[PDB]
């Protein structure tokens, strides 16, 4: 299963087929037989296996980590602050890339969901999707392949340096 | 195994002798023997042949090798790689060289002249543009959800 | 549904058996040829079901699945979508072939090469419908070379005949072309849509498509046999006759058109690039045309005739009307698949000789196949009303009620003329002639299989076109208001072909001894194409293999660059140091000059 | 990682005190038994590469290269008979051992920490191939072709030595971490410029890049099939993996100084692309074709985005199991006919009826079919360069093109259209041949089903 | 009645229309009677050695070995070095590689001065 | 001892094995903090990664 | 496509199609016959005949032979050959 | 290009313009008839001046028609479907075996077919019984110190095989 609040689904949507023919309805005969000739014993197999898999338990455990505080507090060269720092870092990158997967396969399933009227009801989550990926375009796009985090917080300080700058010429 | 002086060094001077050892080594006439000349380009000693030859060597000859026309002792045109069949066939054509060429490239001229006075001068079955019923469409393209209504209307004619 | 992913990916699945079955067997079944023919029509039958089920509803559903290299900021899956094309293309596919496996069944009794022949058919089939299935862009490509390299070894099947692998050489370069054209369009929607899949592509129209457009139609123009890149069509033609069949009736021959159908969202604005799709269309349909004229091989005919047909369905696509070409598609299917194998029932019936001129009276040489070849030729141009009929005049009428191009109509006027007057010179020529064939006749298709599929092709483009064309939903608005003499123009241009023809013929009843005015040359050697490029093209490059490349830039000069100046340095040095006589009045005046060049000239001391 | 540096060694005296009948079975079977012990290997995870000691570490970009090594070994043990088994007992202990001693050089260089360790045992791996094959080089040319090899690899990796020492006297020690975590940018001074020059110019050689290519084809067609698949496969990959290593330090001025070496590869990509279409020597169209792959090497090295570093280990990997196999089909045709040329042995496909299925597979993994690894690698290489660079796309595609119709003429010119009915020799296939491109063609498809581990570091 | 059939590099010329096959010397029948007898010869010499019984490996033709080492190992010697030689040497080989190096730096000057600027269209260009 | 243990063997060991380059760890991660940062109003993949309270501009 | 040619079937075969022919008789016309010495018909009606040998039967026959038949018999022995007339 | 002799002559290679002219008019002309027609007109055109005793006259009257013949010729000229060229070309050269083979099998299947293998064995024994010296002796005795000709001298001496013969008689048998 999952969470249904970060994976959101639109409300369901059902109507009911009225014929008005006298064929009748052969696709009905057929899906009844076909839920009556397949869905039956692959249920009971599964309630099989549902059994003798639930005759004992296993857990695994979502790992989670700590908080080492940043590049910020680590001094000169120094390498035992730097290497916590760096790895929290890198695991933020990663986190970070999967969230932008996540942001993406929403964006898919509202395409196909929304139907060939494109632009309703998805403009909202192009909406996130455009902040978000602004966010990542200013933030982790231009550093090329031997990024650590020092690029990264050079980037950042050349960033709002020259902003600043901006801000003040337009002031 | 194999004789040292069947390989091959230097071009065809002097003309007695290295012209007989020539004709000796790679199985030719005498005065058929065609070094390149020596304008330095490598290419040895060894002999021109009348170029071709691969759409020429009619098929009912029953020779030995029988998808290259071999007799397994000619000297071998020293392009012989681009030369199966499969790879160039430089038949005699059935007219020309020169009058493919040319047919060719002025009936593709014209095909795309014509195609560009295509473009310029479109065709139009006589009717103006279709009556969009809610601002050309609108809020159903792009977005814009409440930004800017875009007044346009159509009137029964 | 359940129901309707599960028959899908059924569908998938059920062409999975026989290959690892014959893999895995080692003792031979005699049955094998029923057993694939029984694997494709249960593939059929369940194919059928959700087709209808799509028809009856909608419900236009996706499956994705098993993502490997999910790396960056995309991920890739196995993923497969029913919308429409991928959904109702597939029974006329799988129905085709399945004729073609009885066909093929009684035209390869003689070969004892039988399985692996099935066995590189059925996965020309397999890697087709994962072709014409997928979203994920990777398995489309995944699709195409796979198409590409099946065809190559189906074409190459009879090893020996240099003409053919040769054929199948030229074959796999203009797909290698397709190949860059796509990888081309594959570069431009990673880079600027961070993934290469169709929903992400159609929820975001850009502004700027030039570039992956002119790779789309790169792709196009490699894969579908189209001007330019067109002349690996006859080749594609030196092959067996099934091969033929299925390469050339709706597998490996709509790919090319079946991409661009597949982005008619990215194709709706850009009038350069619908000027360019219909601009080149009307070229390959009109050179196809003119150079289908005056030929004596049937099958380079029959090809012809479909580069011509396809040319149609590229100025299809040029208008926007891409649901009226996937229905030229179906149609066209039918067509000339069922052409394709009443042309090889009469070449295995006449000792597989093939050709028009020796082949001249066969009506009534038992007239299941006239009948059939009729139906066929008759149905070219669309005798109306009929399957043929629907596709062809709705295109070109829909096609004059449009803002065209004002040559392109032109070209499907002289087109379908064209089409009109070699369909009737080729039922001429083929049946109600005078006999010319040599003796010991052994006619014979007293046969159950060949019956069995001519009769349900027959039965299949007869109906086929007015039941698919019936209920589709309407994904266009139809014009169906055209002036007078616009709507008659369809009927009028294929009639005056037949009166054309036919008078051509009563004029070949004559006997005069003509002689070639250079048009005649030019329609029939292919005009100058095939010759020109294959003896140019090859020569060149391998010109430039042997003086430059080869012979002379790398291991002439580069030898004489970093090894021999460094070895003639060595060797000059070496007999210029060590080849010192061994006297000892000079090894002393070189102590003193050598004691008085270091004291005074260059200085140590100060 | 002593847990299999030692056990290479211990398989050293193995083959001395074992006899006539004896040293076989022992070598290929324990060979085996180390091939699963470094697959107990993969382990690496997340945030760093995994230090086995103070010593020795792997990163991600060294784990499937050790298995690929541990892997070729015992393969190319078998190989390496029917050519020399009629020899003397001595002298094929001494190949024996000669391979083993190589092999152990080759951990030694892929789980290096220092770069001088690094270069160490980079020549280290460099002088068994030579002994090989100058020894049993087996044509007339054996001599020159090793004096070509020793003198352009240690003539151009000389200079690499020298900056290495000043790198190790500017900025402290040499691991890789602390290479990292303390490396800082450096100006365009000219002396920057020769550094950077120097040792990308040393891992150029042995690339190859075009302008040094010559080294390679004698040193392939006058080599015996063991050490041709050593010096293929693990030198030209270990060429790769040293320059992706060493690209960490000097980022500042290598986009400045990056431009001849790129245009460079891509026209010599072009141009080896095209003479390996028309060459006699078919041994040789491998060759070439390996330095056609290594230029696409380098262009994905010199552009440097992580995009880049996954498309080049993956063409390293798949480029070295497809040379190495294709290397092995050509020993195969060279044992059946004694001619070496590309004209002379044709037909089969009449005789030896599943050889052809081989080299069809070969070619088509050499064509780049769509599910192997071989596309997987180009094409992430040609994304990252047409991020680069909107108008390389032409030189890509028009390599594709020549690629598929050189692998393709080398697929049906030795082996389609007719025999030249002379040959009257060729034996029917082996099971030992046959067991050779079984032990080649299951793993590249097994990887081709899942490629997650084979991506290097930027994963 | 015909423009006699002008030929080229690629149409080869027919056996029919030469002229010269119809002005046969005594040089003519004396050429051609040799030149049968050389491959009366040679086709002797290899049917000969082609149909031994007990000939078991192949027939060995010195032809294509003579061939090949002319084409490969026969080209550095011999060789000197010409106008023509270093012309074509410079040209082919210098020329399109300082071409293309020329086109690659300009257009990678435009792409970073006009990423310079800043308006380009990588508002998302995330797969460098 | 060169398919029937090392091949099938090899290839269940690759199959599976743990998160290579923690990568269900990173998914289940991701999942967790969207989660959180959906369900507490705070815009989602806060830009500027590091705190612009400790960062200290040069000056001119 | 695999009919079986015999030798009597190739002989009257021949004997038909060359008893078609206008200006030779159906009375003198032997299978041992020449066509120089008894039928007396010209080289060039000799190739006319062996055009319609190879019209007939569907493959050329090369020039180094079509001097040299000359007769009904060595006609049957050539097919005889280029088919290999056994079952 | 021949193995008879160094050249055709000038009588065939008429005669060759011949049978190249009417068959580029059966590929010109359909319908049988105005062929007929036509090949008889051909044929008196041949017959104005075939008795030439003249004979420079003769060669260039065959240059001129060899002009109207290129002149007039034929896109496809009609090939037959087994010639080189055609449609054919060793079209079932996939089961077109050398017997060299079949040698080369296991012992199994030589017992699967016994009685085959057996004739072969005295097959392969009648060859090298009069391998040496019939047709050594007959190769190395007749000709001149140049053999000059592609011909061979037939074993008429008394008993057995005519030389060099094995790759002429054991050849696939063109429809397998
Ligand atoms: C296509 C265009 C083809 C038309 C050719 C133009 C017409 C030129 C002629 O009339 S043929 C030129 C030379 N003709 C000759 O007959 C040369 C001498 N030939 C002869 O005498 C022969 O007929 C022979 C030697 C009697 C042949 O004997 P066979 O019959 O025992």
């Amino acid at each position: 299963s999952w969470d249904k609040d970060v994976y959101p689904e639109p409300p369901r949507r059902t109507p009911a087929p009225s014929p008005q023919t006298s064929l009748p309805n052969p696709i009905t005969y057929l899906t009844k037989a076909f839920d009556l000739l397949v869905d039956r014993p692959v249920t009971l197999v599964r309630e099989f296996i549902e059994r003798q898999h639930a005759k004992n338990k296993y857990y695994y455990y979502h790992r989670e980590f700590r908080r080492v505080p940043d590049i910020t507090e680590c001094h000169e060269k120094d390498v035992l602050c730097m290497f916590e720092a760096e790895m929290q870092w890198k695991r933020d990158y990663k986190v970070d890339q999967e969230i932008v997967n996540i942001i993406q396969e929403r964006l898919k399933a509202c395409q196909q969901r929304e139907g060939e009227s494109h632009r309703q009801n998805c403009a909202k989550e192009l909406q996130q999707f455009t902040q978000v990926v602004k966010a990542y375009q200013d933030r982790y796009h231009d550093l090329g392949a031997h990024y650590s985090a020092r690029k990264c917080l050079a980037k950042q300080k050349q960033r709002m340096l020259a902003e600043r700058k901006a801000t003040k010429e337009a002031a | 195994s194999h004789i040292t002086k069947d390989m091959l060094p230097g071009p065809y001077p002097k003309t007695p002798e290295e012209r007989a050892a020539a004709a000796k080594k790679y199985n030719m006439r005498v005065e058929d023997y065609e070094p390149y000349p020596d304008d330095g380009m490598g290419y040895g000693d060894y002999p021109k042949l009348p170029d071709r030859s691969q759409q020429e060597r009619d098929p009912w000859y029953d020779w030995d090798h029988p998808d290259l026309r071999l007799n397994w002792g000619e000297p071998m045109h020293w392009d012989l790689d681009m030369y199966i069949r499969n790879r160039v066939d430089t038949s005699p054509t059935p007219v020309n060289w020169n009058l493919m060429c040319k047919h060719l490239f002025g009936f593709v001229a014209f095909m795309l002249f014509m195609f560009w006075v295509g473009e310029t001068y479109p065709t139009y079955q006589p009717v103006g543009p279709k009556q969009y019923p809610y601002n050309n469409l609108y809020l159903e393209r792009g977005g814009d959800p409440n930004k800017e209504p875009e007044p346009v209307v159509h009137y029964e004619i | 549904m359940n129901l309707f992913s599960s028959l899908t990916l059924v569908t998938l699945i059920l062409l999975t058996m026989p290959i690892a079955a014959i893999n895995f067997n080692t003792h031979k079944f005699t049955n094998y040829p029923l057993y694939v023919k029984t694997t494709i029509s249960c593939a059929f039958i369940t194919s059928m079901i959700p087709t209808m089920m799509f028809i009856h509803t909608g419900q236009e559903m996706i499956i994705s699945n098993w993502h490997w290299l999910t790396i960056q900021t995309l991920k890739l899956s196995l993923s497969f979508k029913m919308d429409f094309f991928s959904m109702m293309f597939v029974p006329v596919a799988l129905f085709v072939t399945w004729s073609i496996m009885e066909f093929s069944m009684w035209y390869m009794h003689s070969d004892p090469n039988i399985n692996q022949f099935f066995k590189y058919l059925l996965l020309f089939l397999i890697t087709m419908l994962i072709l014409v299935t997928a979203n994920n862009l990777f398995q489309l490509f995944i699709g195409w070379e796979g198409v590409g390299i099946m065809s190559f070894l189906l074409i190459g099947w009879w090893y020996g005949r240099t003409d053919a692998n040769t054929a199948a050489l030229q074959a796999i370069l203009y797909n290698r072309i397709g190949d860059i054209g796509f990888i081309l369009a594959m570069a431009w929607f990673l880079i600027n849509l961070n993934t290469w899949d169709l929903q992400q592509i159609f929820m975001l129209n850009p502004n700027d498509s030039n570039l992956p457009l002119m790779g789309l139609i790169l792709a196009a123009t490699g894969k579908s046999a189209q001007f330019g890149l067109h002349p690996w069509l006859p080749s594609a033609m030196e092959g067996p006759t099934p091969v033929s069949a299925l390469l050339h009736s709706s597998t490996m021959v709509v790919a090319g058109i079946f991409l661009l159908i597949r982005f008619y969202p990215l194709t709706e604005n850009n009038k350069f690039g619908q000027s360019i799709m219909l601009c080149l269309g009307a070229m390959t349909t009109l050179f196809t045309a003119m150079c289908a004229l005056t030929q004596n091989d049937i099958k380079k005919i029959i090809a012809f005739s479909t580069s011509s047909q396809l040319g149609l369905m590229m100025v299809t696509i040029g208008i926007n009307q891409p649901h009226l070409a996937f229905l030229h598609i179906c149609t066209h299917a039918f067509f000339k698949a069922m052409l394709f194998m009443c042309s090889g029932s009469i070449i295995h019936s006449l000792n597989d000789e093939q050709d028009i001129r020796k082949m001249g009276g066969l009506f009534k040489a038992m007239p299941f196949t006239t009948t059939a070849l009729i139906i066929g030729s008759l149905a070219l141009t669309g005798m109306p009303f009929l399957t043929g009929f629907y596709s062809k005049d709705l295109i070109i009428e829909s096609a004059n009620t449009s803002y065209t191009n004002a040559w392109a109509l032109l070209m499907t006027l002289v087109a379908t003329s064209f089409t009109a007057i070699y369909s009737t010179r080729i039922i001429f020529f083929a049946l109600l002639g005078q006999p010319r064939f040599p003796t010991l006749i052994n006619i014979n298709e007293n046969n159950p299989f060949l019956i069995n599929s001519i009769k349900r092709l027959l039965i299949g483009s007869l109906f086929a076109g007015f039941i698919i064309s019936n209920n589709i939903p309407p994904m266009t608005i139809p014009q169906m208001t055209m002036p007078h003499y616009l709507k008659m123009t369809a009927l009028t241009v294929t009639i005056l072909g037949f009166i054309l023809a036919l008078e051509i013929s009563n004029t070949t009843h004559y006997l005069k001894f003509n002689y070639p005015s250079n048009t005649f040359k030019f329609s029939n050697l292919l005009g100058y194409y095939p010759t020109i490029m294959h003896r140019l093209t090859p020569y060149m490059n391998l010109t430039m293999s042997q003086k430059s490349a080869s012979s002379l830039l790398d291991l002439i000069w580069l030898e004489t660059i970093l090894p021999k100046t460094i070895s003639l340095a060595q060797m000059k040095m070496s007999t210029t140091i060590t080849s010192q006589k061994g006297l000892i009045k000079l090894y002393f005046l070189s102590f003193l000059i050598t004691i008085l060049i270091s004291t005074t000239l260059l200085n140590f001391h100060e | 990682m002593l847990k299999y540096i030692i056990p290479t060694m211990m398989l050293m005296p193995l083959t001395w005190l074992s006899k006539n009948s004896m040293i076989w079975i022992n070598t290929t079977l324990h060979s085996l038994l180390i091939s699963l012990t470094s697959l107990l290997l993969l382990n690496q995870f997340g945030d760093n590469s995994l230090n086995f000691s103070l010593t020795f570490f792997s990163d991600s970009l060294s784990t499937p290269l050790l298995i690929l090594t541990m892997w070729l070994l015992p393969l190319m043990l078998m190989a390496s008979q029917h050519h020399l088994s009629k020899e003397n007992l001595a002298r094929k202990k001494l190949f024996i051992s000669m391979l083993i001693l190589l092999q152990l050089f080759l951990i030694m260089t892929f789980t290096a920490t220092e770069l001088i360790f690094f270069y160490i045992m980079f020549e280290a791996t460099l002088v068994p191939t030579l002994i090989i094959i100058t020894r049993w080089g087996n044509q007339t040319e054996r001599l020159n072709a090793g004096l070509y090899f020793l003198f352009y690899t240690l003539a151009g990796s000389l200079p690499l030595l020298v900056a290495l020492i000043y790198i190790q006297n500017t900025m402290g020690s040499l691991n890789f971490l602390i290479l990292q975590y303390w490396v800082q940018p450096m100006p365009n001074s000219w002396s920057n410029t020769f550094m950077w020059l120097a040792c990308m110019m040393a891992f150029m050689v042995k690339m190859p890049l075009y302008g040094l290519h010559l080294w390679l084809p004698k040193a392939h067609v006058e080599a015996p099939i063991a050490g041709s698949m050593v010096l293929a496969a693990i030198l030209l990959k270990l060429g790769g993996y040293g320059m992706m290593r060493i690209t960490l330090l000097l980022n500042p001025i290598t986009d400045f100084m990056a431009y001849p070496f790129i245009m460079l590869s891509l026209w010599g990509m072009i141009m080896t692309s095209s003479i390996c279409l028309r060459q006699t020597d078919l041994k040789s169209l491998i060759a070439y074709s390996s330095v056609s792959h290594m230029a696409l090497v380098i262009v994905a090295i010199l552009i440097q985005t992580p995009w880049s570093y996954m498309g080049a280990t993956a063409l390293m990997i798949a480029h070295g199991l497809t040379s190495s196999m294709l290397f092995c089909l050509a020993n195969s045709n060279y044992e059946r006919v004694h001619s070496r040329t590309m004209i002379l042995a044709r037909g089969l496909q009449t005789l030896l009826p599943l050889m052809a299925a081989w080299w069809l597979l070969a070619s088509l993994t050499n064509l780049a079919l769509p599910p192997s690894i071989n596309l997987i690698g180009e094409l992430f290489v040609v994304m990252s360069t047409f991020s680069w660079s909107n108008i390389t796309i032409i030189l890509m595609g028009l390599n594709m093109v020549i690629t598929a119709l050189y692998s393709l003429y080398m697929l049906i010119t030795t082996q389609r259209g007719k025999h030249t009915h002379h040959i009257n020799n060729i034996l029917p296939s082996f099971t030992r041949e046959n067991a050779l491109m079984s032990l080649h063609m299951l793993p590249l498809l097994l990887l081709s089903l899942n490629p997650k581990i084979i991506l290097g570091p930027l994963y | 009645s015909f423009p006699k059939y002008e030929p080229s590099r690629l149409a080869s010329l027919p056996t029919t229309l030469d002229p010269a096959e119809y002005d046969i010397s005594s040089e003519t029948r004396k050429a051609q009677a040799e030149r049968l007898a050389i491959r009366s010869r040679l086709k002797r010499e290899y049917q000969l050695q082609y149909n031994d019984p007990s000939r078991r490996g192949v027939v060995e033709d010195p032809a294509l070995i003579r061939w090949t080492c002319a084409r490969s190992a026969n080209v550095y010697p011999n060789f000197r070095p010409n106008t023509k030689t270093s012309l074509l040497g410079a040209l082919f080989g210098i020329g399109p590689l300082i071409f293309w190096y020329y086109v690659f730096k300009t257009d990678r000057d435009r792409k970073e001065k006009l990423i310079q600027e800043g308006k380009l269209d990588r508002t998302f260009n995330i797969s460098y | 001892f060169g398919f029937s243990i090392v091949l099938v063997l090899g290839s269940t060991f690759v199959a599976y094995l743990p998160d290579y380059r923690m990568q269900e760890w990173a998914r289940r991660e991701a999942e967790r903090l969207v989660k959180y940062r959906e369900a507490h109003g705070l815009p989602l993949m806060e830009s500027n990664c590091f705190d612009p309270s400790k960062i200290q501009l040069p000056e001119d | 496509d695999a009919p079986p040619l015999t030798l009597e079937g190739i002989k009257d075969r021949v004997l038909y199609v060359l008893k078609l022919y206008d200006k030779i008789d159906p009375e003198k016309l032997s299978v041992n016959s020449h066509f120089m010495k008894d039928l007396g018909l010209d080289s060039l009606d000799q190739v006319e005949i062996i055009m319609a040998m190879e019209d007939e039967f569907g493959f050329e026959i090369p020039d180094i032979d079509a001097e040299k038949l000359m007769c009904p018999q060595e006609i049957v022995d050539y097919i005889a050959d280029k088919k290999d007339v056994y079952e | 290009f021949l193995p008879s002799a160094a050249y055709l002559t000038h009588q065939q290679k008429v005669l060759q313009l011949y049978k190249r002219a009417l068959r580029h008019l059966e590929s010109r002309c359909v319908h049988r008839d105005k062929y007929r027609y036509f090949a008889c007109l051909l044929r008196a055109r041949f017959d104005e001046h075939k008795n030439e005793k003249d004979m420079v006259k003769a060669t260039q009257l065959l240059r001129e028609a060899e002009k109207e013949f290129w002149h007039g010729q034929h896109p496809q000229p009609y090939i037959f479907p087994e010639s080189p060229g055609g449609t054919s070309y060793e079209r079932y050269e996939c089961y077109k075996v050398p017997e060299w083979c079949l040698d080369d099998w296991h012992p199994s299947e030589k017992a699967m077919y016994p009685d085959y293998f057996a004739k072969r064995e005295q097959w392969k024994k009648l060859r090298r019984e009069s391998w040496e010296r019939e047709v050594k002796q007959l190769q190395e005795e007749t000709p001149v110190g140049g053999p000059r000709t592609e011909a061979l001298p037939p074993a008429r001496k008394q008993g057995d095989l005519p030389p060099l013969w094995w790759h002429i008689v054991t050849r696939p048998r063109e429809r397998p």
